[PDB]
Parts: C-alpha cells; sequence; structure tokens
RNA sequence: CCGCGGCGGUGCGCCGCGACCGGCUCCGGGACGGCUGGGAAGGCCCGGCGGGGAAGGUGGCUCGGCCGAGUGUUACAGCCCCCCCGGCAGCAGCACUCGCCGAAUCCCGGGGCCGAGGGAGCGAGACCCGUCGCCGCGCUCUCCCCCCUCCCGGCGCGCCGG
RNA sequence: CCCCGGAGCCCCGCGGACGCUACGCCGCGACGAGUAGGAGGGCCGCUGCGGUGAGCCUUGAAGCCUAGGGCGCGGGCCCGGG
RNA sequence: GGAGCCUCGGUUGGCCUCGGAUAGCCGGUCCCCCGCGGGGUCCGGUGCGGAGUGCCCUUCGUCCUGGGAAACGGGGCGCGGC
C-alpha cells in the first residue's frame, strides 16, 4: 500500500506525466498474464414438528404508501460536514491572541490553543484573568490580534476535543403537557472533570502569560469603539 | 463601419472566445460545445474533430 | 462593556435620478471617504435597529420593544467610501439619515 | 454630537452646499457669525443681485410673495434652503437640523467651532479676485442690527482674550510641571515615545 | 447540459483538448525553473557586492 | 419500549456555519516574448577631439564679516555640459515603478457578492444503487530500499520493531 | 462454452413506467412593444333546453353583507361567519 | 420612593483667543510705556504647524490580600457662604 508516487503540483497537476509514471511504477515487469430456482440464498434457521422453517432476512413490507417521491441524480461532489477540508486565518497562530466578538464573552480577550477537529478554535482567557473557560469559537466571530505569548510546549489533553466541547441534555416523551417537562432542568452544572481540565492547561498557560509585562492586565480588559478610533483605519 | 468596432484577433481572443463563449449550431439550436462529440458529430466531415482543431 | 459596532448612516437607497431601487441601501460608514477605505467594510454583518410598540422576543433575553433588520455590505459604492447593503428585508425610509450598526463579525482580520 | 461652524471666512453658497449634506445625512448643525460670510464678486455686483431678488414680488398681493430676508443669518439659511428638497417631509426636517446667527449667541460663544477650509475664502479664491461681506450686504439691504451685532460681539472678543489668557497660563504651568516632575514621569514619558506621541 | 466554463474548469479543458494537462505542467516547472534562476542571479550579485 | 441503527421525505418559529459547483467583481504573487534583437540610465574608468554655458578665475561696482554674498565682461578647464572617435561584465520594459505592446510567448494563490432548482428504481427467495465521459493519479495483485515517525509492542525523554 | 420464472441488473431484443386523460406525458433550442385590424384558447361569466351527477337543500336553497382563509397572469372562483 | 401605558432618537467627552495668509505661534524680557495684567522694542525657540482636531481629555470587567512606585486625593444627587 505505497504512497502517491508523483507528488502534487498544483490541485489536478501531478508533477511527472503519464511516462515518467510508467517508468516509475513500473508497468514494465509487472504485466499479469491471466487468461436461485432450488438453492435458496439468504433465508434459513430451526423448529420442530413438520421439520426445519426456511425464514425470510428482510421480509417484504406490510405496508406502501399510495404515493412516494423518485429518488435525485447522483451529483459528483457535495461531502458531508466531517469529511471537508479547514481553513484556518493565517493570522490565528497557535498562543496567539484573540477578541472574541459575539457571545456573552464579548469583546472579551483571550488565548488561542487549537483548531479542533470540527474546524472550531479552542480557546482560553485563562478563566482565572478574564472569566473564560476552555471554550469553543469560531474563526470568523474573532479578531486575530497581532500579540502572541510562545505556547509551544504546553501539552494540552489529548481528551479533550469537540466530542467534548459539545452541549448535552433533553431527550423525547415524559409527562409533557401541563405546565412540566424540561422548562426546569434549569442550570447546566459545571462538573468536575471540566474544572480539572481548565486547572491544568491554564498553569501551564499562566506563567506563561506572565512572563509578558502588562499582558496580564490586557488579558483583564474589553475591547470597545470609542469615539474617533475606526476598524478599518487601526491594526489588531 | 459606423454599426461594428472590429478587427484582426489575437491567439488567445479566438481561444477565450471559443472556449468561454463557444456555441455550435446543432440541427439549428445553439447549443454549447461542452463536447468534442458534438463538433465531431457536425465539422468530423472535414477533419475537424474537436475543440482544438475548431480554434486552428 | 462598550461598542462592538463602526457607526454608519443611512443614506438612502440604490437609485437612479428617477427610478429609486429600494432593495439596495446605500451606507454612509463613519470615518471612511475612499473606494479604498473600504475593503475592511465588505462582507460585514449590520443591523438597522428600531423599537416599536408591541413587545417582542429576543435571543437570549426576555422579551423587548426594540427590533431589528439584518443585513450584508455587498461591495463599495463610488469613490467617496458610500458603501452598498442589501437587508434581509428592504429598509424603511423612515429610516433616513439614522444610525445604522455595521458589526465587525463576519471578519477576515 | 453637533457641528458649530464659524461662517467666518468661508463662501456663501460653497458652505452651505457642504452644510446641505450634513443636514440631510442627519447631522444637527450650527452655523455662527453668518454676517462674517463673504461672497466671491465685488460688492456691487452682489448688491445690485440681491436688490433684483428683492424686485421679485407676486404683483397682486406682495404678502404672500417671496419673503426677502435681511439678516444674514437668515439669507444663509435661504441658501441652505436652496439646496434641499425642502417641499418634503425628509427636506423639512433637514433644515429642522440646521441653526443659524448673526454673530455668535451664549450656547456656542463658549464652544470650539469648526471651520470648513473647503469653503473658505483664504483657499478657495485667487487673491486678487474681489469678494463682498455678507454683513455690508445685509446692512444697505435693510438689516437693522449690524451695529448692535458689533458691539455685542466687541464684548465676546473682550470676554474670550480673558479665557485665553488664563488657558494660557495653564499651558504654561503644565510645561513647568512637566519639567518639575520629569524624572517620576521618566519611564511613562518613554513609552509615550516608543509608540509615536511627543516627538 | 450546464457549461462548466472550461478556463476555469480544469478537467473541463482537460475534457475537451487533454494537451492542456501538459501545456500546465510545463508552465508550472518552466515558471519555477527560471525563479530560482533568478534567486541564483540575485545572489551572485550580493555576492559580487560583497566582494 | 430503547435504539435518533439503515432509507425516505420534514424542519413550529427565528438563526448561524461549513465545504462543492455556476456566474461575477476585485486583490496579491510570481514566469515569459517582441522592439532602434527596445530608448535612456547606472557603475568602472582610460586615451584622445573639438564647441557651449559660464568658473576654484579675473575685473568694474555694490552689500556684509583677506573671506563670504550680489551683478558685469573675455572665455581656457582646475563647476559642468555637448558632439566626435574605442570598450568593459549589470543588465532585465528594471521596486531607483523615467516613457510600450502583448501571452499556446501564462501560471499560482486569495478575498466580496448573487445563485443552487434538475431529479436515467413502484420485482416476485438474491442492492432500496450505483453512476456516464475526463483527470490522472493513488494503490494493489512486482520486488527493493530509505526516512520520518501516529497507534500498538519491545528495549535503554532516547533507540528499535502502522 | 448450459436455462433470466432467475444475468441480478447502466442494458437486458423473455415482460414491461411511479409515466400512457396519446386532445396525455416528456426533452432540447429560440424568442415575448402594439392602435386599427385579424385568429386561437378560456376547468371565464349569464339565462333556458336533452343528457348525466343513487348531486346539494328546512340539520337551511337563491340572493345579500363581510378589517375571516385561499386559489388563479386574468376573466373569475372556492371555502369560514353573518 | 413603587408600579405603568405611550413616543422615540441615541450607544464617551472636548469648558471658547483674535486673526493672518507676499505670514503666523510661543516664550522671556535685561529695558521702556500703560491699566496681577495690556502695548512696545530687543533677544531665544517652533513653523508642511507635537503648546498638532493627522489633536486633546477620559477608560472599558467585580472583588479578595500584601508588596513596591505614586499618595491627601475622592466621595456622601454630603451640607452653608462669596
Ligand atoms: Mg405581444
Ligand atoms: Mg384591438
Ligand atoms: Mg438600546
Amino acid at each position: 500500500p505505497h504512497c502517491s508516487r508523483n507528488p502534487v503540483l498544483v490541485r489536478g497537476i501531478g508533477r511527472y506525466s503519464r511516462s515518467a509514471m510508467y517508468s516509475r511504477k513500473a508497468l514494465y515487469k509487472r504485466k499479469y498474464a491471466a487468461p436461485v430456482l432450488a438453492t435458496v440464498t439468504k433465508p434459513v434457521g430451526g423448529d420442530k414438528n413438520g421439520g426445519t422453517r426456511v425464514v425470510k432476512l428482510r421480509k417484504m413490507p406490510r405496508y406502501y404508501p399510495t404515493e412516494d417521491v423518485p429518488r435525485k441524480l447522483l451529483s459528483h461532489g457535495r461531502k458531508p460536514f466531517s469529511q471537508h477540508v479547514r481553513k484556518l486565518r493565517a493570522s490565528i497562530t497557535p498562543g496567539t491572541i484573540l477578541i472574541i466578538l459575539t457571545g456573552r464573552h464579548r469583546g472579551k480577550r483571550v488565548v488561542f490553543l487549537k483548531q479542533l477537529s470540527s474546524g472550531l478554535l479552542l480557546v482560553t482567557g485563562p478563566l482565572s484573568l478574564n472569566r473564560v473557560p476552555l471554550r469553543r469559537t469560531h474563526q470568523k466571530f474573532v479578531i486575530a490580534t497581532s500579540t502572541k505569548i510562545d505556547i509551544s510546549g504546553v501539552k494540552i489533553p489529548k481528551h479533550l476535543t469537540d466530542a467534548y466541547f459539545k452541549k448535552k441534555q433533553l431527550r423525547k416523551p415524559r409527562h409533557q403537557e401541563g405546565e412540566i417537562f424540561d422548562t426546569e432542568k434549569e442550570k447546566y452544572e459545571i462538573t468536575e472533570q471540566r474544572k480539572v481540565d481548565q486547572k491544568a492547561v491554564d498553569s501551564q498557560i499562566l506563567p506563561k502569560i506572565k512572563a509578558v509585562p502588562q499582558l496580564q492586565g490586557y488579558l483583564r480588559s474589553v475591547f470597545a469603539l470609542t469615539n474617533g478610533v475606526y476598524p478599518h483605519k487601526l491594526v489588531f | 463601419e459606423p454599426y461594428i468596432a472590429w478587427g484582426y484577433p489575437n491567439l488567445k481572443s479566438v481561444n477565450e472566445l471559443i472556449y468561454k463563449r463557444g456555441y455550435g449550431k446543432i440541427n439549428k439550436k445553439r447549443i454549447a460545445l461542452t463536447d468534442n462529440a458534438l463538433i465531431a458529430r457536425s465539422l468530423g466531415k472535414y477533419g475537424i474533430i474537436c475543440m482544438e482543431d475548431l480554434i486552428h | 462593556s462598550g461598542r462592538l459596532w463602526c457607526k454608519a448612516i443611512f443614506a438612502g437607497y440604490k437609485r437612479g435620478l428617477r427610478n429609486q431601487r429600494e432593495h439596495t441601501a446605500l451606507l454612509k460608514i463613519e470615518g471612511v471617504y475612499a473606494r479604498d477605505e473600504t475593503e475592511f467594510y465588505l462582507g460585514k454583518r449590520c443591523a438597522y435597529v428600531y423599537k416599536a410598540k408591541n413587545n417582542t422576543v429576543t435571543p437570549g433575553g426576555k422579551p423587548n420593544k426594540t427590533r431589528v433588520i439584518w443585513g450584508k455590505v455587498t461591495r463599495a459604492h463610488g469613490n467617496s467610501g458610500m458603501v452598498r447593503a442589501k437587508f434581509r428585508s428592504n429598509l424603511p425610509a423612515k429610516a433616513i439619515g439614522h444610525r445604522i450598526r455595521v458589526m465587525l463579525y463576519p471578519s477576515r482580520i | 454630537q453637533v457641528l458649530v461652524l464659524d461662517g467666518r471666512g468661508h463662501l456663501l453658497g460653497r458652505l452651505a452646499a457642504i452644510v446641505a449634506k450634513q443636514v440631510l445625512l442627519g447631522r444637527k448643525v450650527v452655523v455662527v457669525r453668518c454676517e462674517g460670510i463673504n461672497i466671491s464678486g465685488n460688492f456691487y455686483r452682489n448688491k445690485l443681485k440681491y436688490l433684483a431678488f428683492l424686485r421679485k414680488r407676486m404683483n397682486t398681493n406682495p404678502s404672500r410673495g417671496p419673503y426677502h430676508f435681511r439678516a444674514p443669518s437668515r439669507i444663509f439659511w435661504r441658501t441652505v434652503r436652496g439646496m434641499l428638497p425642502h417641499k418634503t417631509k425628509r427636506g423639512q426636517a433637514a433644515l429642522d437640523r440646521l441653526k443659524v446667527f448673526d454673530g455668535i449667541p451664549p450656547p456656542y460663544d463658549k464652544k470650539k467651532r469648526m471651520v470648513v477650509p473647503a469653503a473658505l475664502k483664504v483657499v478657495r479664491l485667487k487673491p486678487t479676485r474681489k469678494f463682498a461681506y455678507l454683513g455690508r450686504l445685509a446692512h444697505e439691504v435693510g438689516w437693522k442690527y449690524q451695529a448692535v451685532t458689533a458691539t455685542l460681539e466687541e464684548k465676546r472678543k473682550e470676554k474670550a482674550k480673558i479665557h485665553y489668557r488664563k488657558k494660557k497660563q495653564l499651558m504654561r504651568l503644565r510645561k513647568q510641571a512637566e519639567k518639575n516632575v520629569e524624572k517620576k514621569i521618566d519611564r511613562f514619558t518613554e513609552v509615550l515615545k516608543t509608540h509615536g506621541f511627543l516627538v | 447540459v450546464l457549461k462548466k466554463n472550461p478556463l476555469k474548469n480544469l478537467r473541463i479543458m482537460l475534457k475537451l483538448n487533454p494537451y492542456a494537462k501538459t501545456m500546465r505542467r510545463n508552465t508550472i516547472l518552466r515558471q519555477a525553473r527560471n525563479h530560482k534562476l533568478r534567486v541564483e542571479r540575485a545572489a551572485a550579485a550580493l555576492a559580487a557586492k560583497k566582494s
């Protein structure tokens, strides 16, 4: 199961050729000179008197609807989200600083930790400083400030992934009708694993941030546009 | 003259016009030259069997 | 704790002299006056934000009297840093010469 | 949130043009010292031009007909009114933002007031060209209150000269203060000139 | 059939004219080759300036 | 009933993302051709040959402290310029953007916008589905080796064995 | 080198739509100003007749009115309430 | 101090010389004149204006404790007089 014997030159253009590839792959020397009725297909079981019984796995249906929709047309190149390729603004590098633009943690400043599987950012404005925990964000609702901490050698937990940072509650039936059922439940509880994860990560960062003078105080502060200062003019 | 602009096209011009806006007349139906099977079917009796031949 | 949106005035609709094409707002973004200063603002979310008699809902909030019409700055309109917008509904005309908020948050920065 | 523009040294229509668009974009504007607005073209030229405008009246009942305002403030208002769609609701709303004054009265006599340099005489005219003060013009066409407006402005300039002297006095002490303190603001003052002020 | 524009859509170009592949394989390589050779001139000019 | 397993149509209401294609409008990079086989330029300097403005000059006068500044004349070169012979690699339509025309002599990457509009499965003991053309490749049914090393296994973070 | 009452199917000539009111259904192109005027189609509309709806109707017909719900490009139409 | 219809716009402030433009701004006067200032001369600084609206002022998380530099500043819609 060898890798790709020609590399990529451009998306869709291999470096080599047809002819170089014939020689590389060596098509010379790799020449392959090669010149129901009664028996039931897929049923079968056991059983007592009379003899054995022939069942039928996947038995034809007990209701047809009166009309139903008729197929589609194959359509070529339409991958599900999981199989997508993930981008990242070059500005956003690990241990950089963001300004989170949208949520409740709005205008708050933050440190960027990693791009998760999803394509979301993982983020921490060390809970301690900012009041921003280990948290997902989107590239698109974040301003990649030109300010970096050196975060190279911090072992972020392998177990913290997209799958963990994912909302949890609510199933279907229960009592339902009346003045009850899951309008209560009430609170997302923080849990202890979550608190342990934070504790571990922050300690590795937290010394690193402090080394930079005033940086903690910067990371405490909140961003906002005052008079006379225009996004397009200033830099971050 | 005062109804047209005209002159001597480049090589690139003949390509860009043919590839981007090359439409056959095929049973009097303007049809886009999506494959050479179209060009050939019509012009193949002249030795013209592909977009490239057409351009030449 | 402060303002996370750049100010802009609703100039009026994209229009010829004598045919206004109501489906496209024009937006005089504050502090920008060159078809040059305005590549920042292309494709940013923007809100006509206004309040009305009856109460409404509110995302992550209790029922309010404020309402908004969301839109998007599409392209730069003529030399002096006006900008075209397009809104999920057309803007009211009541709106002329009033604030609309151009956000930061489809950022490419 | 409000423009105050010292109409002195500006050009009548040139300023009015710029004011109109500000006013149409919801900007509340105030235009002050309107008698000081000055109009290109030699004096006599413009007097006749006004006197013509006076002649325009509704023959059968002048009481209806085009009301020729004398005061420089109202004149300037008239010319700004000529660049808005003032028959519309939005046009009428626009003018309601604009606020014009002969001389400079009490809210704005202690406000810093801007200057539109694109309407300014020193820039927009050749120096050998002639022009008219809209005051003189207003005076001769019947404006009653030139002298009053002059006598009130001499007070204001005297009142202001005092303020400036005290302002200067603070500035001077502040220049002294920094020098008194410049070893215990030294590693602040250094950082405010790495990122490029104080130079 | 939808007309995919050959000049943007590589594989449509190839469908209509397969010799494109080679023509474009050349003129990536060719341009890289020459770009390298420009850096090499520039390095020799800097070395000549240092000498 | 729990499986939200497999397929099919759906979303109560308001939202957002993602990647793919179409049509646009921009941005940034690079690589080439042709010319008066570009014109000017730069850099190194050497040997000559004249002509001009006008000079470290001189001179009348003036203005300042022999020196500096301002006019005026004959004009060599000790400020330059110009022509003519003869010769060097650094040029290159040159980021020292001084003046073009282009691209089988042309490619790469990026951003904003609008749009998705169609539906080659209605079998009774064996798919509720692929896919046509094109790209190549990639792989394998051929052996080799090298490297890195993710999982796992072993040995001392280092080394050895998908 | 064998038979589809079974090759398992991208093509199948052994039998054939979910589709086929053949005045139906489906696909590709192109095009679309209009007086006078002409022609076509109107499951547009009015009143009466032969047929036909085992139609509807005092458990409420026709008409009338309706800031009720919809359909149709439109002529118009259908439902809710009074 | 409490509720409760309605109408909306807003989403840091700027508390000021006069003016000139083939000129201005600031200092300081050793010296002189006028009513701490005003006017003068002289000198010293700036002048594509940094005593700059290309500007200035203001900060934008809350608290805890326990050091340093800075330190008598702030408040009680604190209270009376000029
Ligand atoms: Mg017609
Ligand atoms: Mg007719
Ligand atoms: Mg509000």
